[PDB]
């Protein structure tokens, strides 16, 4: 029943020495041995410090590691912050004959310019209504700030069932984009004269239609 | 150096058994007195230890894990491989095969991690629909046209546009969860509307885990 | 704030925005190396823990 | 230049235009109380002694 207690979200500004604690709870750290990784997002770990005042050849000086039998709890001092020093923090431990890691640390750094939603609209497919379906696709691209409500209507009717959106997402031109899909029965696609996509974005609304041709 | 490297399936079905192999290149597997591990982490969580093996049967694994993980090393080939029974939904995290020397050290080496993302018994191909451009699809001197990714399962589907020959202006949207279980989404591409009905734009969606590559021609509507 | 010359009596409040010498610079009394003002900014955020 | 943050090293140049902070508090590098522009124009005229 051995746990390392390691902070959740800390957070200080690239330049000063920061402190990251870890915590054993039953088991003393002064016990086993106490290792520290450092992981990409998306990426594999990597062994940042080892055997709690040394370091592995390749990190900077700066990764400097010191153990506090007293109040059970193992720090990392680490200095000069950066910019690739944004990552996970994990602890690792032993107990007896049984791996026991850390809770986990990461780093937040706390930049896009404002753009215009551009909207396009489709009529579902011929293709899709000979399979019994029916999709209406709303899209939102290369708008800033990533903040959009949408809103589909029929024939001047508001709908809400089969509403399906998307989280605004970066794009490659630093940009956010955005999808919104209607999933409707064929029968109902044909049954309203017009069907339209409203997007409303910092005020302004831009509005497109689509009619069953 | 040495270099480590998984295989195996990236799917797993609730119930089933799981077969993920982690093979050994630029050494060897019982020379040095080196052992093996398995270590698991879930997005968006702490690592999680698995077990630990030798290259003889000597083995250990986590009490929270304890008679579910068998992992086995066969030094003929040149790698291990762990077997997971009663997987789970909540078992969907990123397996690193952890080549350590100390036990109570580091894992020098890490390979890379697949994701394995335990799916829900409903894994399923995808439904591909082309997205006409039309007069009202347009805004300005450029157009817009795609294809719809709807009713597949599980995660995730690569899109590629002529092959991938076109990449300006193609935006992958992530997927979002359906009001029954299935995912949906979309890719598309912003052209001039000069080149609507004198380029071909064709959409390669492949499903890997259902074995699924559809490819769909995107045309300019035709009123009927 | 960070910095003070010396201890201040409980129950008295504090408003001064003049020079605090960390060492010893008198730098006009208004600014300069080694003489700041105590007062600090906060890092508040709400996605902190 | 008025102002500076530290001693400074014998044979080098200053360039920096970044608001330097009469106070511990930052703001965000702009002309606000407790910081104050380093920069200062000369006030050079032909008619002086």
């Amino acid at each position: 029943n051995f746990m390392l207690t390691q902070p959740h979200s800390v957070s200080e500004s690239p330049g000063k020495t920061v402190t990251i604690s870890c915590t054993g709870s039953s088991g003393s750290i002064a016990s086993n041995y106490v290792q520290w990784y450092q992981q990409r997002p998306g990426s594999a770990p990597t062994t940042v410090i080892y055997e709690d005042n040394q370091r592995p050849s390749g990190v900077p000086d700066r990764f400097s590691g010191s153990i506090d039998s007293s109040s059970n709890s193992a720090s990392l001092t680490i200095s000069g912050l950066k910019t690739e020093d944004e990552a996970d923090y994990y602890c690792q431990s032993y107990d007896s004959s049984n791996v026991v890691f850390g809770g986990g640390t990461k780093l937040t750094v706390l930049g896009q310019p404002k753009a215009a939603p551009s909207v396009t609209l489709f009529p579902p497919s011929s293709e899709e209504l000979q399979a019994n379906k029916a999709t209406l696709v709303c899209l939102i691209s290369d708008f800033y700030p990533g903040a959009v409500t949408v809103a589909w209507k029929a024939d001047s009717s508001p709908v809400k069932a089969g509403v399906e959106t998307t989280t605004p997402s970066k794009q490659s031109n630093n940009k956010y984009a955005a999808s919104s899909y209607l999933s409707l029965t064929p029968e109902q696609w044909k049954s309203h004269r017009s069907y339209s996509c409203q997007v409303t974005h910092e005020g302004s609304t831009v509005e497109k239609t689509v009619a069953p041709t | 150096q040495v270099q480590l490297q998984e295989s195996g399936p990236g799917l797993v079905k609730p119930s089933e058994t799981l077969s993920l192999t982690c093979t050994v290149s630029g050494g060897s597997v019982s020379s040095g007195g080196y052992f093996w591990s398995w270590i698991r982490q879930p997005p968006g969580k702490g690592l999680e230890w698995i077990g630990c093996i030798y290259y003889s049967g000597s083995t250990n694994y986590n009490p929270s894990l304890k008679s579910r993980v068998t992992i086995s090393v066969d030094t003929s080939k040149d790698q291990f491989s762990l077997k997971l029974s009663s997987v789970t939904a909540a078992d969907t995290a990123v397996y690193y095969c952890a080549r350590q020397l100390w036990l109570r050290g580091r894992f020098d080496y890490w390979g890379q991690g697949t994701l394995v993302t335990v799916s829900s018994a409903s894994t399923k191909g995808p439904s591909v629909f082309p997205l006409a451009p039309s007069s009202k699809s347009t805004s300005g001197g450029t157009a817009a046209l795609g294809c719809l990714v709807k009713d597949y399962f599980p995660e995730p589907v690569t899109v590629s546009w002529n092959s991938g020959a076109l990449t300006s202006g193609v935006h992958t949207f992530p997927a979002v969860l359906q009001s029954s279980g299935l995912y949906s989404l979309s890719s598309v591409v912003t052209v001039p509307s000069s080149s609507l009905g004198t380029q071909t734009y064709i959409c390669n969606v492949n499903h890997k885990p259902s074995n699924t590559k559809v490819d769909k021609k995107v045309e300019p509507k035709s009123c009927d | 704030r960070l910095f003070r010359k010396s201890n201040l009596k409980p129950f008295e409040r504090d408003i001064s925005t003049e020079i605090y010498q960390a060492g010893s610079t008198p730098c006009n009394g208004v600014e300069g190396f080694n003489c700041y003002f105590p007062l600090q900014s906060y890092g508040f955020q709400p996605t902190n823990g």
